[PDB]
């Protein structure tokens, strides 16, 4: 988009500043908040992915669980070590929506159904 | 200090004596806090009672 | 199985309060904004018991509603404390459940899998509001007089049913002694009602398990909820009392109009009518308008819009910590409905008109501008990526 | 009743005075003052004939008029019945007379706030003691980002 | 490199850190505070009844 | 027995001097 | 056919009573007013407005806009009198006493 | 509503072998200055319209009244 | 399975009806004395929906109360129809209830293991006699202000403390405006606590289902409720409702007594007084001992003995029909149970005495012999081999 | 698979109008 780039946009820059700083403080990536109840195509594409990835996952949101209950951060060593951003599961999703719409188009039934409430 | 362990022992190796226990301070503690109030109050505004009217048995 | 009994809070007899109770998991970063559910509970608890022991002293009829109110006061033991508890938990409840709304927009509660949670929220929110307005009405001074007839009749503006509903509503031709008997007969009803729909409310959340300040997965780290959350109800309800009872004590007139200790008289009126401190909002909106019609129509988009926050699908975050604009957004319209609040209380002369006209239209482009943010916002791990 | 009443004043309807100071906005100091103040007009205002002048009354005209004058009472206890005194003694009658539960009141709110502030402190204790296992607790993950 | 949360298994040391931010705790040969928690609960437990 | 017994004669002393008390509420006693 | 007659009973049950209906209708007594001043009187359940308007009155009030009034009508056929004007008193807006 | 496969190790210590009330009080100036400068913005945000408008208001009241005069 | 949605009827919103109302499996061979418990919910509805509406026109002063119901009953668009469904389907609640518990006295459905449900059960019953007695009182006429005198001040029969509840429960020194305001409160109250015991008592049921006809295990051969059920408790319902419209319309004032049409007047007293159709047999128990606190503890030995029948560990059959004494003695407490109710009409003295002390000796001494049949009855497969 | 099922939907509509014409009678309309 012309102006969502933090390249060309100087209020997208402050964005991502503000958003990785509070994702570091936590320390945990901006593809973590993503949740398989919500979508219920999340639950897939994390279902395809290998193991490891996966477990590594849960680990760092069970450490900003314990964080966030203890009320406090992490310490400024393994603060500079953080990565946020470093994505794992955008192209899956991408994939799994890909083949949704085209097994949409051609007839076809849902895979999977969210439950009535 | 050795005081709250002794009275650890002697009330707390049964139950109905620790019922029996907070039933007593209740009603012991709700005395003593009435009495203190109505001190209190008795301090507070000396004068004004029922009592200290100068006029209270002249109508008859 | 278990071929011999262990433990009477895993027998069928205590199977569902053990499992929806004491055992439940949950999540084990909840803050002090996750108590107002309860306290609130606690809070229609005790309007029952006190209306319940009101109403063995009070007769609904005209001549005789405000000599028994007066004589529930003067002439039973502790009467006057019963009518205090009663008309200041009123207020209480109301407080408690506005605190509530707005810790559910502030961490994203009504998204999947909790939109019929925010449903049966904004349906038991619908019947509070009228058992209030409905109870508000027995003691017969003035302004329950005025503030009936005003209400009430403001449905004769719809088109052509109109009169006729308004009539069979007030069952004659003027706010008399039919409403009053009928008022009463609702208001002893609709309670029991709100509590039904209380359960409904708590079974539909037990059946995903609760949010936490961070709108992420929670299924990794659960603690049960004896002993670890119930002592932190205690301390609430401790709290609660405490300011509860500083009410009843040593103020309990300053949350009412005074015009309510005069006689209803309905030949003259009132220079200033206006109901409760809870309907502000409301009616402020409902006068903003300088149309009937439009007035009335104007509260459906309220309530159309608080029913329709939930089906939007896009945004992917649920907690605002992590979305400063929404945040900003959302104190925004907190200082908006406090504004809204403010005004439904003064004369409507200029300048107030302009500043009742404008905060309905900051209070609907809340409900309109989010979505935008959920486009906007789906798109955003492919710009920012490292 | 109201009609031989207002019949009596000249159309206008004396009210009752068990919950007056209630009723109005600042009961007191308006019930005190609205007795203390019948004064003299302001220039280029006219009051019409059977009715007085009272800045203390919404409108500007009242139609009572002035009672409490010096002398209007004697008392039985030697006080010099001026107006203000008669009209600080009634303002205590009427208040007395719709409020006749303030001191009872005031005598439970004091205790419970007491004793209930103590408990608070008691909730709290319970609440830190039990929290602190979770709260000092240690764990080790195997991850680093 | 070894995983952190294995080496912590076939390390039985008994020498042990816990989370001073918050709580701290008595030295090591202090007897416990059991008595003292009734003693602060009672006081409580009055005022309810 | 006799523990279950001393027991249950503990709990019935609690009950009675309970009673007892909502039959006569002396204020000084 | 059941399902109806219970609801249309219920419903029914609810409306305005004979004894409300026979108090409908009659004619009572004012006194009288001075030239541009009112004091309302009461009928059965409603108040009615009065007015006897002098010469600058008539003058402001006959002399205003005609499509500018949402209910175009002008007061000549509202008053029955070339100074009075009664119209009973209810709100037709709210209902209240204005 | 189900769980997942973990693998962590956690310690723990009794509950009567730490000093409890203590922490409350420990650094209070720091963590006051923290959340200052933290939510000084919901502040004024939340705080702002109320302001302005009041003012406002008052300001157009006493020039109206004081308009009105002989 | 689960992976892509089937039915509504089996999603979450909508599983537990389906589980207790649609699929939950029966015994298909139970007779018709099952449908009272769903004709007792109709009922309760019945009266809740009437109440709510009749209470929109009443006002509670002994001043206005009698001329409030006169004003519903002759003056308000089809009123009379709302007062006389209320004051026959209080009849009709109390008949359908009656019919319920002695077929469960029949099939002998109090055993284990269900006695939790006749616990409850119970509880209902008292619930509903309270209730009733509590809402005969609001019009006050003659039989109201007498009743509630006579039966509130049976409860001074107990020693000292007797007198205090008595003073306490009469809001004063006698039945007068308190009284009433009181009981209105609690009239309106009860019906909901009675609503909600009823919802545990059905709960406690389905934990285990029903009996049937032959008492016997039954899980073999099972069917679902609908449609199977439903369409008999539909015969059911129709029939209750000609039942119902006859005793509306065409004879609405046969269930009651007249002096009820006479306004309270504390001074004189009527000749005859009783209590509403549905209360004669605990009248006549309660009268039968001549002794205050003898009549007061006569009816606690009546519920406890009640409450107590399911705890006796007694004989492997619950079917009566292949019980031959068991039955006789079935309809021998069932032919008593009435001749005590027409008793409990008649003035006291001769011969209405003597035939109103042996009956309640004959209703005791069932609930006595019972276990005997229990006991002698362990040794029949010992010995009619 | 349009016209199928907004003929139904017209249907539909007539047979709740007929409901409501039947819940109430004015001849007035
Ligand atoms: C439960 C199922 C039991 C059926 C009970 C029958 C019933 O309630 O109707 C009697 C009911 C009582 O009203 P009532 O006897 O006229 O009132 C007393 C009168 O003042 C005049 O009083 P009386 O001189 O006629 O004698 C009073 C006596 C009437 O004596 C009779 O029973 C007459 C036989 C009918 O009332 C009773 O017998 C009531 C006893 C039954 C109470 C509940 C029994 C528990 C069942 C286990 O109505 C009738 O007497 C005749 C109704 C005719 C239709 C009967 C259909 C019954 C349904
Ligand atoms: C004041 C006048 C009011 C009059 C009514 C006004 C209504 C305005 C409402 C406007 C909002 C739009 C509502 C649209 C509802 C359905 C929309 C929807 O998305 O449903 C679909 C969804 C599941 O379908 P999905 O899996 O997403 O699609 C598969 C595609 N292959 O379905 C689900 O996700 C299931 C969610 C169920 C939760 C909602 C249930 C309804 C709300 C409950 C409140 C009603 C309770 C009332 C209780 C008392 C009854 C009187
Ligand atoms: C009105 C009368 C309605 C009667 C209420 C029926 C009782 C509610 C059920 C209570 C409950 O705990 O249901 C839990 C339900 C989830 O059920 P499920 O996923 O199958 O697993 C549960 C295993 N016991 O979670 C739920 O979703 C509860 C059902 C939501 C309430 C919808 C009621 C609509 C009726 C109107
Ligand atoms: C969701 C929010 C719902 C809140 C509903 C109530 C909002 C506040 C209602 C209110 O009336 O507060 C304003 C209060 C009244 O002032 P008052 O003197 O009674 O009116 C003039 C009559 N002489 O005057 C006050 O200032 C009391 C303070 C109330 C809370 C602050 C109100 C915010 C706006 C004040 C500045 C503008
Ligand atoms: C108008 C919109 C202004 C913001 C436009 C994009 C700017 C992006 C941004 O980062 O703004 C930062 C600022 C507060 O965010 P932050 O930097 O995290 O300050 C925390 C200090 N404790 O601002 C915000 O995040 C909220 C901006 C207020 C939005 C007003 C919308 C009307
Ligand atoms: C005086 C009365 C005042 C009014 C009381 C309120 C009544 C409200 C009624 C609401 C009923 C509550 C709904 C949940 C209770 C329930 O249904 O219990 C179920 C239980 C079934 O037993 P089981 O299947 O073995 O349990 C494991 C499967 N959940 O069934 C049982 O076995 C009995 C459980 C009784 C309910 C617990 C108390
Ligand atoms: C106080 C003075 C008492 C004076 C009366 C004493 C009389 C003696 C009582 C003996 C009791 C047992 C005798 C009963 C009949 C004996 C004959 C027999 O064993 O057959 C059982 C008989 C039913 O006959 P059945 O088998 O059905 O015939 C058709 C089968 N092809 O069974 C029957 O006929 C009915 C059995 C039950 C009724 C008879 C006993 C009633 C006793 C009442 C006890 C208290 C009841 C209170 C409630
Ligand atoms: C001459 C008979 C009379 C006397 C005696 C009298 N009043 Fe009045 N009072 C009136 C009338 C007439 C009104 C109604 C005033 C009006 O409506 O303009 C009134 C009204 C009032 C009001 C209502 C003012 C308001 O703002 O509504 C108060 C307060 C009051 N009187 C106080 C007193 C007190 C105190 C006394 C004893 C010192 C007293 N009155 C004695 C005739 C009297
Ligand atoms: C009588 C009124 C109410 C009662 C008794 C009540 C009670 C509760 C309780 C006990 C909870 C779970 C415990 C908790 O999270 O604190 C809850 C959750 C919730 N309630 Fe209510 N509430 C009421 C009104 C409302 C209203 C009016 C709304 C919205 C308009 C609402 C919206 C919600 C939401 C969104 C949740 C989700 C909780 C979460 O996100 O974890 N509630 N309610
Ligand atoms: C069974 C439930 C209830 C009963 C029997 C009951 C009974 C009564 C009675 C008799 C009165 C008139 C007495 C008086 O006004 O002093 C009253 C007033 C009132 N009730 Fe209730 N009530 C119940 C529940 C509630 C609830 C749940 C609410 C609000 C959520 C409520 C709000 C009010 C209010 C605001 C008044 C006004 C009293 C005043 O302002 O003076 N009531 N109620
Ligand atoms: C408002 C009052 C009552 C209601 C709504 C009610 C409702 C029900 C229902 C719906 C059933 C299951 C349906 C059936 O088996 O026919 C049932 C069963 C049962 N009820 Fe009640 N009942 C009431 C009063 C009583 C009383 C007073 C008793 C005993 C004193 C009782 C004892 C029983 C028993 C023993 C069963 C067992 C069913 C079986 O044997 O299969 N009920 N009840
Ligand atoms: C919310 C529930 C209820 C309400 C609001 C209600 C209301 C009333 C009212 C206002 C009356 C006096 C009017 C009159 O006597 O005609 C009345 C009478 C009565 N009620 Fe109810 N009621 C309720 C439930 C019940 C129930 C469940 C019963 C069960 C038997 C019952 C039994 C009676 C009886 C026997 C009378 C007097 C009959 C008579 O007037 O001859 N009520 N009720
Ligand atoms: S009646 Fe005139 S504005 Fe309401």
């Amino acid at each position: 988009q012309s102006f969502i780039d933090p390249k060309k946009n100087w209020f997208a820059a402050q964005h991502m500043k503000a958003i990785s700083k509070r994702l570091r403080r936590f320390g945990l990536r901006y593809d973590d908040l993503y949740d398989p109840y919500y979508d219920l195509d999340v639950k897939e594409a994390l279902n395809r992915l290998p193991k490891e990835v996966v477990d590594a996952r849960h680990q760092r949101l069970k450490r900003a669980m314990d964080l966030s209950m203890k009320h406090e951060y992490l310490p400024e060593d393994l603060q500079a070590m953080q990565t946020p951003f470093r994505g794992y599961l955008q192209e899956m999703l991408a994939l799994v929506k890909r083949e949704k719409a085209e097994r949409e188009s051609l007839g076809g039934l849902p895979l999977y159904q969210r439950t009535i409430p | 200090g050795g005081i709250f362990e002794a009275l650890y022992k002697v009330l707390m190796r049964r139950n109905s004596v620790y019922v029996t226990f907070v039933i007593a301070g209740a009603f012991v503690g709700e005395r003593a806090v009435d009495y203190g109030v109505h001190k209190l109050w008795e301090h507070n505004n000396v004068g004004k009672r029922y009592e200290d009217i100068s006029v209270l048995g002249q109508r008859q | 199985m278990r071929n011999q009994r262990f433990s009477l809070l895993k027998q069928p007899i205590s199977s569902t309060l053990n499992q929806h109770l004491i055992d439940y998991p949950t999540p084990s970063n909840l803050s002090y904004w996750w108590g107002f559910g309860s306290l609130a509970g606690i809070c229609l608890v005790i309007q029952i018991v006190t209306g319940v022991f009101l109403a063995m002293h009070y007769t609904p009829h005209v001549d005789l509603a405000f000599n028994s109110v007066e004589h529930v006061m003067r002439d039973v033991e502790g009467g006057w404390l019963l009518r205090y508890m009663h008309a200041n938990g009123a207020s209480m409840f109301l407080i408690v459940v506005h605190l509530h709304i707005f810790r559910g927009l502030y961490h994203a509660s009504y998204s999947s899998p909790r939109e019929f949670v925010r449903c049966l929220g904004v349906v038991i929110f619908l019947l509070m509001i009228v058992t209030a307005f409905t109870g508000y009405v027995p003691p017969w001074g003035q302004m329950s007089f005025w503030g009936a007839t005003v209400i009430t009749s403001l449905a004769s503006a719809i088109p052509v049913v109109g009169d006729t509903i308004v009539t069979w509503l007030w069952g004659g031709f003027s706010v008399d002694n039919a409403t009053l008997n009928r008022f009463f007969s609702l208001h002893h009803l609709l309670p029991f009602i709100l509590v039904g729909a209380s359960l409904l409310h708590l079974a539909a959340l037990h059946q995903y398990g609760s949010n936490n300040p961070l709108g992420v997965h929670s299924e990794m780290d659960q603690i049960s909820f004896y002993p670890y959350f119930y002592v932190k109800d205690l301390v609430g309800w401790v709290a609660f009392a405490i300011f509860f009872s500083i009410w009843i004590f040593y103020a309990p007139n300053v949350l009412g109009h005074p015009d309510n200790y005069i006689p209803a008289n309905p030949m003259p009126t009132p220079p200033h009518i206006v109901p409760e401190w809870y309907f502000l909002p409301i009616h402020a909106i409902l006068r903003s308008i300088p149309d009937k019609s439009g007035g009335v129509a104007a509260i459906a988009p309220v309530f159309i819009c608080l029913l329709a926050l939930p089906f939007f699908k896009s945004m992917y975050v649920r907690s605002s910590s992590f979305r400063p604009i929404h945040q900003g957004i959302f104190w925004l319209l907190l200082a908006d409905r406090l504004l809204l609040g403010w005004i439904g209380c003064q004369p409507v002369e200029a300048p107030f008109v302009t500043i009742g006209q404008i905060p309905p239209l900051v209070f609907f482009l809340f409900f309109a501008i989010t979505p935008i943010p959920g486009r906007v916002g789906r798109g955003i791990p492919n710009s920012y990526t490292d | 009743n109201e009609a031989a009443a207002r019949f009596a004043n000249g159309g206008a309807y004396p009210p009752d005075l068990s919950l007056i100071t209630k009723a109005p906005h600042n009961g007191q100091n308006y019930v005190f003052a609205l007795l203390t103040g019948y004064r003299d007009p302001p220039a280029g205002v006219s009051i019409r004939e059977g009715l007085h002048y009272n800045p203390y009354f919404p409108g500007g005209a009242i139609a009572m008029p002035k009672m409490l004058n010096d002398g209007a009472v004697e008392y039985e206890d030697g006080t010099p019945a001026t107006e203000s005194q008669m009209g600080k003694d009634v303002v205590s009658f009427l208040s007395w007379a719709a409020e006749p539960e303030m001191e009872e009141r005031k005598l439970m709110g004091f205790k419970w706030i007491f004793v209930l502030t103590l408990a608070l402190l008691q909730a709290g204790y319970y609440r830190r003691l039990r929290w602190s296992v979770l709260k000092s607790r240690k764990l080790v993950l195997d991850v680093v980002n | 490199e070894i995983p952190a949360t294995v080496a912590a298994v076939k390390n039985p040391s008994s020498k042990i850190v816990y989370d001073e931010h918050n709580h701290e705790r008595y030295p090591p040969g202090d007897p416990s505070k059991r008595a003292f928690a009734y003693f602060v609960l009672t006081g409580g437990r009055f005022v309810y009844a | 027995i006799q523990p279950t017994d001393v027991k249950a004669a503990a709990m019935w002393g609690v009950a009675a001097a309970t009673g007892g008390l909502y039959l006569i509420q002396p204020w000084g006693w | 056919s059941l399902v109806r007659l219970l609801i249309l009973k219920f419903v029914l049950s609810m409306s305005a009573s004979k004894d409300v209906l026979a108090l409908a209708s009659l004619e009572v007594d004012l006194s009288s007013i001075e030239p541009g001043t009112t004091v309302t009187v009461k009928w059965r359940g409603k108040p009615v407005f009065i007015r006897r308007r002098t010469e600058d009155d008539i003058k402001l009030a006959n002399s205003v806009d005609v499509g500018s009034l949402r209910d175009p009508q002008q007061d000549a056929e509202r008053v029955k009198n070339p100074e009075w004007l009664i119209v009973i008193g209810v709100c037709t807006h709210l209902g209240c006493i204005p | 509503k189900g769980f997942v496969p973990m693998k962590a190790v956690t310690y723990g210590l009794s509950p009567f072998q730490q000093k409890i009330m203590p922490g409350l009080w420990k650094d209070l100036p720091t963590k006051i200055h923290h959340k200052v400068s933290e939510n000084w913005i919901s502040a004024t945000l939340l705080l702002g319209p109320l302001v302005g408008v009041y003012s406002y208001v008052q300001n157009y009241q006493e020039k109206e009244k004081l308009s009105h005069r002989y």
